[PDB]
Order: C-alpha cells, then structure tokens, then sequence
RNA sequence: ACUAUGGUUUUUAUU
RNA sequence: GCGAAGAACCUUACCUGGUCUUGACAUCCACGGAAGUUUUCAGAGAUGAGAAUGUGCCUUCGGGAACCGUGAGACAGGUGCUGCAUGGCUGUCGUCAGCUCGUGUUGUGAAAUGUUGGGUUAAGUCCCGCAACGAGCGCAACCCUUAUCCUUUGUUGCCAGCGGUCCGGCCGGGAACUCAAAGGAGACUGCCAGUGAUAAACUGGAGGAAGGUGGGGAUGACGUCAAGUCAUCAUGGCCCUUACGACCAGGGCUACACACGUGCUACAAUGGCGCAUACAAAGAGAAGCGACCUCGCGAGAGCAAGCGGACCUCAUAAAGUGCGUCGUAGUCCGGAUUGGAGUCUGCAACUCGACUCCAUGAAGUCGGAAUCGCUAGUAAUCGUGGAUCAGAAUGCCACGGUG
C-alpha cells in the first residue's frame, strides 16, 4: 500500500555491500540520503546516517528491512 | 416589478403608487404631502472607510 | 534576495520548453484507470522521468525591479511598495491615485 | 455630556396590532431570523389551558398588568466613595423588563419543546411563583433596607 | 511632517500619462518593463543634449518615442540623419522596431528640468549659494508664469544644518488641485555634497 | 458587416477617439447608428501601502477598461476604408472584427 | 485613609 | 492575525559532507566549436568523458563576428556593520486653528500690543469695539463624487408603444419604470418665523430628491516624536572579495522535560436531518472555467458543448417557509483519537502533503472570582466569490440575504 504501485528507488547504496562486508575494523559505510529503502540482502551491516549535525551508527535488522533508512535513525536534538 | 428583494420592491412600489394616486383626485394632493409619501426617502451609501472590517470594527484595534 | 534566484528560474523556464510547454496535457495518452494492465505508451514516461532541474514547482514571481519574492502584484510585475511611486511619477498607463 | 438622542418605538405585530407582542418577539429573536419567534409565542392556547391559564384575556396580560417593576440594584458613587444604591427603572422599559426574565427562564431550561417551555413559563407566572416575580421582589426587599441615596 | 508628490496628486485632473500605450492583462507586465528601460536608456544617451521630458507610444507592433530638447540640431545631428543609432538599441530592449520624433522647447529657462540644470550650472560655477535662485526666478518670470518656487538644501551657513532657502514670489501654490503646475526634482552633486534642488512653476489654473 | 474594438483606460480618451472615427465615417458618407457605450469592466485591490510594517496603512486602488464596437450594419466598402488607417488619440488600441 | 524607586548631553550669527 | 499571505527538493537568512569561484551579472583579449538537439557510462549528485545531429550570420572570397565552453587583466557581489550622515520612501501631535510681520504706540530694555475683550463658529470663522490700523501663510472659497428630474443614443441585457406570434424578446423593431451611457439643472443661510447689541450667528419651517463643517474622497503653516527603514534601493564610511561567494546529496526554520494570550466550534430540540418551497449580488475563467453524458457510495477520472463578458462554465444561493421524526440519555447530538480500503499532484508524499468511504467513536450540563467589546441597518446570523496557489491555511480583500 505504498505511494504508487511502482516504488521510487536508486541502487547507488546497494552497489557498495559486497565491499562493505570486508571493511575490517574501519569506521562504517556513510550515507546522506535518508528517503532510501533498505532491501533484505542489506541485513547484518553497520551504516552511518546523518542525525542533522553529525553521523551516527545503525545496524541493519529484520525490523529495518523493507522500510526506509531514515525511519530507524534520530532527526532532532535535546536527546 | 423586476429586480431587487421583496422589501426593496416595496420601496419602489410605495412611491410608484403615489405618483398615480396624487392624480386620482385633487383632494389627495395635499394629504399625501401632509403624510410625507410624495418624495424619495433620504437613504443612500453609507459605504465603509478604507479599511474597516465590515461597515465598522477597525479590525483588531480596541487601542487605548 | 541573492541574484541567482531569478537568473536560474529563466534557465528552468527555457528547459520546461521541451518537457511541459504545450506538453502538460501529454499524460492524457498514458493515464488510465486499468488499461487491461497492458504496456504500450512508455515512450512518453522515458522522457517525463528524465528531467530533474525542470518541474511544475520551484518558481517565485518576484518584482521586475527588485529580487524580493513577497509583496508582488502579478499583472504589473511590480510591488505594493513600488506602484504608488510609479502612479505618482507617471510611469504606468491606466493607474492613478485620488480624484477619481 | 451632550446628546439628547432620537429614539424608536417599533412596528406593531402584523396579526394582532400589538406593539407589546412586537417587543416580546424582538427579545425572543435569536440569530436574526425573526419569523421563527412568531411560531414560538402566542402560537397555541391549548398548552396554557393544559396548566394554570384561565381564559384568553390572560393569555399574555400575565406578563404585563400582573407585575410592576420599580428599581434595579448595583453600586453608585456619592462624593469621594462608592455605595450600593437602588436606581429608578425607566418608564418605557417598565413594561418590557419582565419579558427578558420570562424568555431567559424558558430559553435556559432543559425540557425540549421551546413553544411548550414558554407556555409553561407563562403558566408559572399566572400562579405568581418563583421565576420573574421573585426577581422583582428580591430588589424591592433590598431597597426597603437601602434608602439614604438615590 | 506630512507631504505628497505634487504632480502625482494632481494627475487625476484630466492629464494624460507620459507612458501612453495599451497592453493585454498578461503582456502588460512585460510592456511596462520595456517602457521603463527605454525611458532610462534614452535619457542617458542624451544626457548632454539639453533634454527636458519624454513620451512613449505604441504603433502596430512598433514603439514610438518623442523627446523634448532645447538643442534639436545636435540630437538630429550630422546632415540631419544621425538618429539611426539612437533608435537602434531602444528597439533591442523593447523587442519591436522603434520610431523617432524630436520636439523643440521654445521657452527653455521656464522648463522645470532645464531651469534645474541652469541653477546646477551656476552652483557648479561658484555663485553665492543662498542667493543663486534669484537669477533663475528673474529669467523665468521674464518668459511667463504667475508664480515660482525653487528650493536649495546644503551649504547655507554659518552652521551646516537642515536649512532650506527659496524666497517668495506669486503663488507656489502648496495646494489647488487644478493648479496645472510644472514640477521637477534634481541633485547638483557640486560643493563636495549632493546639493538637493526642487522646483515648482505656476502658470494659472487649468 | 464590420465592428471595430476601440479600447482605452480613460472615459474621455474614448469619447475624443469616438469624435474622430464617427466624424470620419459621417464625412466619408457611411450609413451609421448611435454607437453603444458597453458596461465598464474593472480591476481593484486593497493592500498594505507603507514601506515597512505599520499595519494601519491599508489602502484601496482601482483601474477601468473601456470598450466600444462602433458597428457598421451596411455592406458598403468605400465609406469605411477611411477608418482602417486613421490615427486616434494616444494610448487607445484598435482591432477589426465581424 | 493616596505610592518611596527611571541618572545624563543638544540648534540657526551671516550678506 | 503585523511584515514573514503560503517552509516536502525548493523558496531561505544556516549546519554535515562534497565541489567550483572574473564568480548569478558586463566588455576588452585568447582558443576549439554555429546556436541548439540526443544517446552510452562513472559518481550521493553537482559534474566529467565518448559518439552522433545541424552548419545559422558576414564573406574585397582574404577568412571573420555574435554566441557556447573556458583562462587572463580592468572588474563583479554582500539578510556583511549603520536611519543622531544624507537622499528616497512612509507615519503622528494634525484639516488641528494654529503662526507672525509692517507702520503707529508703549517699556531703560529683552520685549509687549494687535492676536486680549463681547456675541459666536466647522475654524485667529464672522460681526462688534478699544492704542491700534492694516497684510500674509494654514483656513474659507474653488476641486473629485452622491440622492432627483428633464433630454438623447442603444447591443445576444430590457418589451413599454407598434407588427409577426416554433408561440419563445424568439424575430421585425424601439429607448418606455428599468439597465448600460452622456448632457443640463440643483443649495445660497438664500427664503420665512423665533432668538440675539433688528450686529455677527443659531434651531426649526417652506420649497425640493435633499442641506445648514449635507455624506464620502482629498491638500498639511511655524512647531513635534533625533518618529519608522539599510531585511526593498541610491550613496559615503568600516569590513570581506577562493570569502560571509553558492550549486549538489542530507537537511534546518511546525524546536522543548517549561509559563501565558487571542480566536473558533459544541453542550443541542427557537436543535439535528430529509423531502417539498422562494429571492440573489458581486467575482473569476482559452494547453483556461469546464456544461449534458458515463464509471464508483465517493475523493476523482473519462466523453464532449458553451464563453472572453448581459444568449456559458465554476453554480438547484443558504439561513429561512412547510411537514414528519428523535426527546437529558452525559444522546442518531457534538468532537479528539484510531484500524482497513481508496482518490490526487509531484525527483520526492519517511522526518514531511491534501481529499473520500466503511470500522471505532473519549470529552462536552452553555461555564466561578475576574476581564473584554458593541449605540441602528450598529450588534448578531447564513450564504457567494477571489488573490497567494504544482498539490497543500481556519488566515486575508471583496459581494449579497435575515436583522
């Protein structure tokens, strides 16, 4: 029941996963678009997302997949 | 009669009657003047100052 | 008001000239409540999903003598803080103050 | 101050020729519709003959000759200070003051039909009990213990 | 203190506009924007050609301009043909072919713009500042009129304050709506300042 | 048949143009009636006319568009050729119609 | 039957 | 509720991370290209690299110029600081009756006099009078406009007169209450009474459509508030000028553990609802407003006329009038919140849009000390329209009904 039968998507972040699973102990993969959807094959990865003044880490779970990335991260201050 | 509301039509008809009724007999010509029915009533705009909300109320004023 | 706001809008109107100008009803040959679920008009959609810098939004009329967006009077191209000057300086036909 | 004003005495009712009935429908006028009020007051006698109303010569006079208001209360300044002082009711509101005391008592009552609430309020004035008749008495009993100022 | 533009408050008494053309409700904002910039550009091209006032008209998909000058011979110029380059660019900022007309001013030192360049050219040539106006007034009342006011601001001391000087002759007039005046405001930019000048000329009611 | 859409923003400018086109028609021998004046069309607004806030300073302005049609009923051609290239008072617009 | 408490600085003289 | 009347990317004053600064805007000089149109690929994207499409203008036939995309040198530009510096631009004491000067007089003199006094006015307005007599600015008068009659020109508005009578202003035709337009008269305290130095001047009356600064517009004498604004401009000073430049992918400006205004609508039964039933007025609208017709309970989407202004569209005017019915139950009233299913414009409908229908429906007893506003077509009450406006305010500017 999402807006139109066709979803609006870009594969620009999905194309990074097969390299982000070999990063070692380096700081997580960083992104700025928050309207982006999270596909089921993105599960088990740490991503750094913009909170409005810095970037903070989130881990992809069975609750985050099939939804947008911005729905799982903070957007405001006083916390 | 045509145009206006029925209370406005009464304002047209009541003087259209006297413009005929004063010819109907010489003994009515003084009597309709003694009652004030042979003349146009003195009402005319009366339209709001620039800009009052609706006729009056200086919109959110109440000042002093 | 930064001078880029109008200098970019004139370039976007020139770009709408291939996508929307006499083409804003062109969706009327691809819109349908069902269409038997077939596909035969995607030749239109390939070009309606192509532009990003041209859109039915992102425009502000402004004043033709000041970059300010608000206080504007469309049919003169001037502002509510410019027409009372122009109508006393004699710079505009049809418009006058007082008498009447 | 200046003025000295023009005043209005209003048109009579178009069925009965009564200007007292005209002032009653004006005090009964809400939302400016004015034709609605004609259908609420003097629109039945069968609802007054249901309670205390005896013969049609009293079907409206129970709000007119049945009472005489004289004073209103509140405070007034005399010299450098303010005191509670009964003031002399004006001679043309004299006969139209109890109209509000009946219309308010019926309008604010929770008992459905407004045409029947008004006929029941007129019946409760025809017995000379409680509403409107005690709003006359309360201020007269006050003014019988307050006489030094006018 | 309360005040209004003295020609613009009188414009509602039978006078035409100096921008006098027609346009449709959607093209009007564009036809007005071209009217402003031809009046600007042309009065700058002629800034040393003794010009007073301008009037804009529109023939069928063309533009027509009349300019008033006290030296028509230098505006029509070399062989009486040196006008093509003076219509050439007003046609390029109006988007339509341009047409020229020149008008002669026949009592020049009685025009509200040319008397203001005359007193500018006396303040430039270092006359007594608080007395400069008496020459321009004498020379104007020699040409016609019922009354005149020309007001100077700056360099009138003594102390350097908001002082203004003009002197009384006939009527200004401060009001009379049908006064049928001639009006202008100018700045001389002389004497290390701006030296603000204003002039009102009265010839009689309507 | 011909009509001539003569339009202006001033009630005297259109009378001073009528006094040129209808006189040219009569002097060129055209068979013509009294031309209709038409109901006036208006544009109006009330706006805040002060340069920065001062909320009391709201004032009303209006402008009026006048139109006449002239209307020639007769099919005669030579009598009306004198109108189509004729000069009228500055600021009026003309368009020819049926 | 009456309210203590908000300091301090300003201009025309020339022809 | 004032501007800031329209905050998803935007707009927009700014932050995270990118990227490029003779720059958004103007020429002089320099190089390969017409201006322009498309397609393939990397990058968050801006953008960058290939391959096609076309070869305009001038052509002393010499080869050249607009212009594109860029690089110099002159230069750009600033919600950078500032309305006790100045123009501009707008307000207020204030359309108030205020403000002074010459001659003559007076006082040692600064300075007074007139301008105070009497009767008055819209008013230093007008008459009367003295050691004052006269003059001017503001005022008065004069201006734009309104109620009414006479006279004239008329449409696809109107139908009186006079003809036809698809029986309909639908036509011949016309200018009759009207309507749309114009022209001429009309008002002056002049006319009459009462009052008062039969002075000035006032309240009524007669005429008349109607006065007595009629009502509405509209001008601003010296003096005020160093009035308001550099976030709308010009221009000097101070500052910047690879930056405070400003384009991308995210986004900010609906903050918030916290105090307070102001406004709207109910609580019902002079109410709620349906059917029957009557009158609008002013606006707006050509890739527009969109009729009749269709699918769906519907948002809305199709079919397909009319209309650029009085033969159309938006658009059966509503409150009201008539009739039946529910009836204190914290109620089919009346409203917050909510599940499911749909309708729409848009890169985009997370954060962060509007609209419709089933399913669920909490409060609400007409408000207490106290405080706020309106004087007649004024209060109150119901409906129509538009600007801003992809799509989205209840705010706002106008037009009518009831009273």
């Amino acid at each position: 029941r999402s807006l139109k039968k066709g979803p609006f998507i870009d594969l620009h972040l999905l194309k990074k996963v097969e390299k982000a699973v070999e990063s070692g102990d380096k700081k997580p993969l960083r992104t700025w678009s928050r309207r982006s959807t999270i596909f089921p094959n993105m599960i088990g990865l740490t991503i750094a997302v913009h909170n409005g003044r810095q970037h903070v880490p989130v881990f992809v779970t069975d609750e985050m997949v099939g939804h947008k990335l911005g729905e799982f991260a903070p957007t405001r201050t006083y916390r | 009669v045509k145009g206006g509301g029925i209370s406005g039509q009464a304002g047209a008809i009541r003087h259209g009657i006297t413009r005929a009724l004063m010819e109907y007999d010489e003994s009515l010509r003084s009597e309709l003047r003694k009652a004030g029915f042979v003349t146009r009533d003195a009402r005319q705009v009366e339209r709001k100052k620039v800009g009052l909300r609706k006729a009056r109320r200086r919109p959110q004023f109440s000042k002093r | 008001a930064k001078q880029s706001m109008k200098a970019r809008e004139v370039k976007r109107v020139a770009l709408a000239d291939k996508y929307f100008a006499k083409r804003a009803e062109l969706k009327a040959i691809i819109s349908d409540v069902n269409a038997s679920d077939e596909d035969r008009w995607n030749a239109v959609l390939k070009l309606q999903t192509l532009p990003r810098d041209s859109s039915p939004s992102r425009q502000r009329n402004r004043c033709r003598q000041t970059g300010r967006p608000h206080g504007f009077l469309r049919k003169f191209g001037l502002s509510r803080i410019k027409v009372r000057e122009a109508a006393m300086r004699g710079e505009i036909p049809g418009l006058k103050k007082a008498s009447w | 101050r200046r003025r000295v004003i023009g005043q209005r005495k209003i048109l009579p009712d178009p069925k009965f020729g009564s200007e007292l009935l005209a002032k009653f429908v004006n005090i009964l006028m809400v939302d400016g519709k004015k034709s609605t009020a004609e259908s609420i007051v003097y629109s039945a006698l069968e609802t007054l003959a249901q309670r205390s109303g005896k013969s049609e010569l009293e079907a409206f006079e129970v709000a007119l000759e049945n009472v005489r208001p004289t004073v209103e209360v509140k405070s007034r300044r005399v010299g450098g200070s303010t005191y509670q002082v009964p003031v002399e009711v004006r001679p043309v509101r004299r006969n139209a003051l109890a109209m509000r005391w009946i219309v308010e008592a019926a309008r604010k009552r929770g008992d459905k039909s407004m045409a029947l609430r008004l006929a029941n309020e007129l019946s409760d004035a025809a017995e000379n009990k409680g509403t409107a008749v005690k709003k006359r008495e309360d201020v007269h009993r006050m003014a019988e213990a307050n006489k030094a100022f006018a | 203190g309360q005040k209004v533009h003295p020609n613009g408050i009188r414009l509602g008494i039978v006078k035409p506009w100096n921008s006098t053309w027609f346009a449709n409700t959607k093209e009007f904002a564009d036809n007005l924007d071209s009217d402003f910039k031809v009046r600007q550009y042309l009065t700058k091209e002629l800034a040393k050609a003794s010009v007073s006032r301008i009037v804009i008209e529109r023939p069928a998909k063309s533009i027509r301009v009349t300019i008033h000058t006290a030296r028509p011979g230098i505006v029509i110029g070399k062989k009486g043909e040196d006008v093509e380059k003076l219509r050439k660019v007003v046609a390029d900022i109006a988007g339509v072919p341009a047409q020229i007309n020149i008008a002669e001013v026949r009592k020049p030192e009685l025009d509200a713009k040319l008397v203001a360049d005359s007193i500018t050219s006396q303040l430039e040539r270092r006359v007594m500042f608080r007395r400069a106006m008496k020459r321009a007034v004498q020379n104007a009342m020699r040409l016609g009129a019922k009354g005149i006011k020309v007001e100077v601001s700056g360099r009138l001391g003594g102390a350097e304050i908001a002082r203004t000087e003009w002197y009384r002759e006939g009527r200004v007039p401060l009001h009379t709506l049908r006064a049928d005046i001639d009006y202008n405001t100018s700045e001389a930019h002389t004497t290390y300042g701006v030296i603000g000048v204003k002039v009102w000329i009265f010839k009689g009611e309507i | 048949r011909i009509r001539i859409r003569l339009k202006a923003f001033d009630h005297r400018l259109i009378d001073q143009a009528t006094a040129e086109i209808v006189e040219t028609a009569k002097r060129t021998g055209a068979q013509v009636r009294g031309p209709i004046p038409l109901p006036t069309r208006k544009e109006r607004f009330t706006v805040l006319i002060s340069p920065h806030v001062n909320k009391d300073a709201r004032d009303q302005y209006e402008i009026r568009t006048h139109l006449r049609l002239v209307d020639i009923v007769e099919p005669t051609e030579k009598t009306v050729d004198a109108l189509m290239r004729l000069d009228l008072a500055a600021g009026v617009d003309v368009q020819i119609s049926l």
